[PDB]
């Protein structure tokens, strides 16, 4: 039960936000820019995938994702170096993996150029799911009130 | 699973 006030978020976020340890499950190229269906197709072929690998001595990559006003980037956590950064308005859909409370996916990209990017968080998705809500409805609030660059 | 209420899809 954390505080999710706006002056509490808006620390949570700032500079290099929230970050969370996890293990990439890989991306996937989608049609649409969002879509329960679509999201969790996406992850059964992802798994199905990594699965394939597995049985073949294959490891996910181990990551590290920050959340922050800057979006979503993805570290690798051997070297601490960024691979993949998908800014705020980049993101169009998150979605929680319905078969996996520690796994969850979220839609990036411009019309066109839709993917799917499927995570497996080392602890529960939920956490980061959550952060990611407050984060857009956030950034929201205060691009309404014209706030945004006051607090980021 | 929800929307980015910011999502540009330009
Ligand atoms: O016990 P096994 O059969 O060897 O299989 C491992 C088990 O499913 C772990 O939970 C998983 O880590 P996550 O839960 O964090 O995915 C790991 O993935 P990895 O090989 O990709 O680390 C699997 O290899």
């Amino acid at each position: 039960g954390q505080d999710r006030s706006e002056a509490t978020l808006i620390k949570r976020f700032k500079g290099e936000g929230v970050r969370y340890k996890a293990k990439l499950i890989g991306i996937d190229e989608v049609s649409a820019a969002r879509g329960d269906k679509l999201c969790q197709d996406s992850m059964m072929k992802l798994k199905g995938v990594v699965a394939g690998a597995r049985s073949k001595g294959e490891h996910k990559q181990k990551i590290f994702l920050t959340i922050s006003f800057g979006g979503i980037k993805i570290f690798d956590e051997k070297t601490g170096a960024l691979q993949h950064h998908h800014a705020v308005h980049e993101i169009s859909y998150i979605a929680k993996d319905i078969t996996d409370h520690r796994a969850f996916g979220y839609v990036c990209g411009k019309e066109g150029n839709h993917r799917f990017v499927a995570i497996k968080t080392a602890q529960a998705a939920e956490p980061v799911i959550l952060d990611l809500r407050d984060l857009f409805q956030l950034i929201y609030e205060l691009k309404q009130r014209e706030e945004l660059e006051k607090k980021a | 699973n929800f929307d980015n209420p910011v999502y540009r899809k330009t």
